[PDB]
This record gives structure tokens, C-alpha cells and sequence, in this order.
């Protein structure tokens, strides 16, 4: 099974350049029936196709971004990368790399077979800041407060992924300080409060921070 | 030229047959595909070549169309089919996605479970205090939360965040965080958040002291 994984910086300063790399796994990038492309999704907007390349090197871009975007492929490393020059604030989006399957007798008929996970790219001159995790001590509810981090995103797990039911990870909110604040809670029965232990696995990739906070009552 | 997708938003109860339309910029010349993008995750195609569906996609999804007009139909809606649906078109060496159709589920009016959390001792030691008011699984999305410090309304120093509709019980969840300095937090004792919801006959308020 094909599986694509993005690997970008997450934060790029204005007027600088953005570089993301998409590594294909479970299958060779040097296949006749596949094109490899990039699609970005701005906050609260639709999907915008940036470009696409063939394993030989045949590039193809969207007219608006053709002046900036340059997508290259690396057969020896089994990956393809996007380079968007002169990045601006309007390019803050979630960049998805996708696998475009093509089959055809006369010309290829395309549909984007497999998609990537997505990279939250934020175009800002502000510096990176790691988060601070605080417990929300307590059917009773308990959670964690991930305050003062930049940029997005933050992924919060519970009990190393074992606890999943009834977990609500709220969307981040930008404070007046320019930093984001996130909250993730879970509703568990009151009887299990004393017996079972609860930990939230907060992870902030842009700052390379992984915090395992233990939430206890009182 | 112009690629449209109607309707923009949608709200239909579980079990309803809902159809969506897509209008390509030109007459179809390559495969038309349909993608399902749940909130947060990446798009996943369900239907390719207007009619065919990918292996593993449930039988309830279907599609048809010809020329410049196309349709996307689901026979029996289920709670995890809530997503923004896009239609893909490949013309003139360009992959163009439709505006998208946000579909929501109509649910029976549910009452929120209100929880109030005091600021942790670690945060108070740093010099700031944040008190959170949690609203668990309430329909519809419209709800009003007001902070009252010592039975006095507060404004400006609190911001809220609502989750996307659930995939199991189809309910929203809210979280408002009131932030004050450690000096201002020591000046008062009672902190409460009033929850005003249409599925709540009395404005439920939860408080604490110290």
C-alpha cells in the first residue's frame, strides 16, 4: 500500500522560501502509472493544486504559482519536493502531497489515489515558542491546557493513544500575545478516577517538544 | 472559466438521502472524481470517473452525471459521513477543485454538560491564571457563555473555541478560557460561568471558590 509523508519546516519567514519534501513508502516513485503533485489548503478555504511532476522530471504547475513553485523529484531517495519562492502571508496553508494515478490508451485519465498527512505551514517573521502544559484536575471531566505556543499545530494524545472515546481536543485560539492556546479534555467515569491513571501526550513538532503531563485529582 | 458546487452548506438528519451537484468549467474531458475531507484530516476519494467507486468505499455512496452537470448522492446518511465534499476536474493541464459542500447532521436537541476548572498551581506560580469552562456534547452549535467574577460580568478577557461536529454522537463541544493575572486572581474568590443554551430550560451556572 502506498503511503506519503510530508516533512517541512512548519514556519517560514516572509519574502523567504518554503521547502517541503514528500517521501513515498510502500512503492517506488519511479512508476509509469503515477504523477506526484502538491495541493495546498488555506485556512477555511478550498483545495488549490500547486503542481505535479513525473518521475522522469516532467514538471507541471498552476498558472498563478508557476512563477514561484518549482517541484523536483529524487529517484535515489524516493521522494519529491516543492519549493515556493518569495513566500507571502497569503501562502499560509496546509500543504498536502498526493499520488496521482494515471492510466490511458490515448491519454492518461487521472485521479489522486493516495494523499499525504498535511503540513501546517505558517508564514510569519515571529520566532518559535514551545508550549507549557497545565493539568485540568477534576462522570467527571479532566484535561490538559497547552498554553502559549507558536506556531501551529499541536497534537495531544491520551494514555499513549489507548484512551480515545469521549476525547475532545479543542481547536487552538490565538491570544492577544500572538501565541496559540489549546485545550484537550476527556470524560471518564468517576469510579475509575482513583484506580486508572491518566496522562496527556502533548507534542509540538515545530519546537520539537514532547510533554507527558500526569493529571491527578485535588 | 467558472467551477461551482451547490449547495455551499447543508444540514440533514441521519438516514436522509442527500444529493450534491458539481458544474465543471468545460465539457468533461478527463476523469471526474469526488473527495471526502473530514475536519482536520486529508481528502479521500470515494468516486472516480463520475460513477465508479474505490474499493472499500461503502455502497451507500454513488454518483452520476454527464457533460457539464454532475451529481453526488449518498443513499443513507450515517454519522461519520460528515465532511466537506469536493469534486475534481482535470482540464487544460490543470487540476481544479470545486468550492466544496459542507454537510451537517440534524440531531435531537441535547443539553450540555458544564464543567469549570480552576487554574493549576503551576500556572499561578508562573504569574498568570486561566480558568476554563467546558461545555460537553451540546446541539445545536449556538450557545452563550458568560463569566461572572464575584457576581459581576466580565468582558474581553475570555475567548472560546468550539469543536467540529462529532462522528459518533454528532454533538459539538465548547471551551471558554478566562485569563487574569495572579494579582487579579487573588483579589477575588468566587468564579462562575453562566451557560445559556436553547436546550437548557434554566441558565446553568457552575462556580468555585478561592
Amino acid at each position: 500500500q502506498l503511503q506519503l509523508q510530508e516533512s517541512g519546516p512548519g514556519l517560514v519567514k516572509p519574502s523567504e522560501t518554503l521547502s517541503l519534501t514528500c517521501t513515498v513508502s510502500g512503492g517506488s516513485i519511479s512508476s509509469s502509472s503515477y504523477y506526484w503533485g502538491w495541493i495546498r489548503q488555506p485556512p477555511g478555504k478550498g483545495l488549490e493544486w500547486i503542481g505535479s511532476v513525473y518521475y522522469s522530471g516532467g514538471a507541471s504547475y498552476n498558472p498563478s504559482l508557476k512563477s514561484r513553485a518549482t517541484i523536483s523529484v529524487d529517484t535515489s531517495k524516493n521522494q519529491f519536493s516543492l519549493n515556493l519562492d518569495s513566500v507571502s502571508a497569503a501562502d499560509t496553508a496546509i500543504y498536502y502531497c498526493a499520488s496521482i494515478y494515471g492510466s490511458g490508451t490515448f491519454y492518461y485519465y487521472f485521479y489522486m489515489d493516495v494523499w499525504g498527512k498535511g503540513s501546517t505551514v505558517t508564514v510569519s517573521s515571529a520566532s518559535t515558542k514551545g508550549p507549557s502544559v497545565f493539568p485540568l484536575a477534576p462522570t467527571a471531566a479532566l484535561g490538559c491546557l497547552v498554553k502559549d505556543y507558536f506556531p501551529e499545530p499541536v497534537t495531544v494524545s491520551w494514555n499513549s493513544g489507548a484512551l480515545t472515546s469521549g476525547v475532545h481536543t479543542f481547536p487552538a485560539v490565538l491570544q492577544s500575545s500572538g501565541l496559540y492556546s489549546l485545550s484537550s479534555v476527556v470524560t471518564v467515569p468517576s469510579s475509575s478516577l482513583g484506580t486508572q491513571t491518566y496522562i496527556c501526550n502533548v507534542n509540538h513538532k515545530p519546537s520539537n517538544t514532547k510533554v507527558d503531563k500526569k493529571v491527578e485529582p485535588k | 472559466i467558472q467551477m461551482t458546487q451547490s449547495p455551499s452548506s447543508l444540514s440533514a438528519s441521519v438516514g436522509d438521502r442527500v444529493t450534491i451537484t458539481c458544474q465543471a468549467s468545460q465539457v468533461i474531458s478527463n476523469y471526474l472524481n469526488w473527495y471526502q475531507q473530514k475536519p482536520g484530516k486529508a481528502p479521500k476519494l470515494l468516486i472516480y470517473d463520475t460513477s465508479n467507486l474505490k474499493t472499500g468505499v461503502p455502497s451507500r455512496f454513488s454518483g452520476s452525471g454527464s457533460g457539464t452537470d454532475f451529481t453526488f448522492t449518498i443513499s443513507s446518511l450515517q454519522p461519520e459521513d460528515i465532511a466537506t465534499y469536493y469534486c475534481q476536474q482535470y482540464e487544460n493541464l490543470q487540476f481544479t477543485f470545486g468550492p466544496g459542500t459542507k454537510v451537517d447532521i440534524k440531531r435531537t436537541v441535547a443539553a450540555p454538560s458544564v464543567f469549570i476548572f480552576p487554574p493549576s498551581d503551576e500556572q499561578l506560580k508562573s504569574g498568570t491564571a486561566s480558568v476554563v469552562c467546558l461545555l460537553n456534547n451540546f446541539y445545536p452549535r449556538e450557545a452563550k457563555v458568560q463569566w461572572k467574577v464575584d457576581n459581576a460580568l466580565q468582558s474581553g478577557n475570555s475567548q472560546e473555541s468550539v469543536t467540529e461536529q462529532d462522528s459518533k454522537d454528532s454533538t459539538y463541544s465548547l471551551s471558554s478560557t478566562l485569563t487574569l493575572s495572579k494579582a487579579d486572581y487573588e483579589k477575588h474568590k468566587v468564579y462562575a460561568c453562566e451557560v445559556t443554551h436553547q436546550g437548557l430550560r434554566s441558565p446553568v451556572t457552575k462556580s468555585f471558590n478561592r
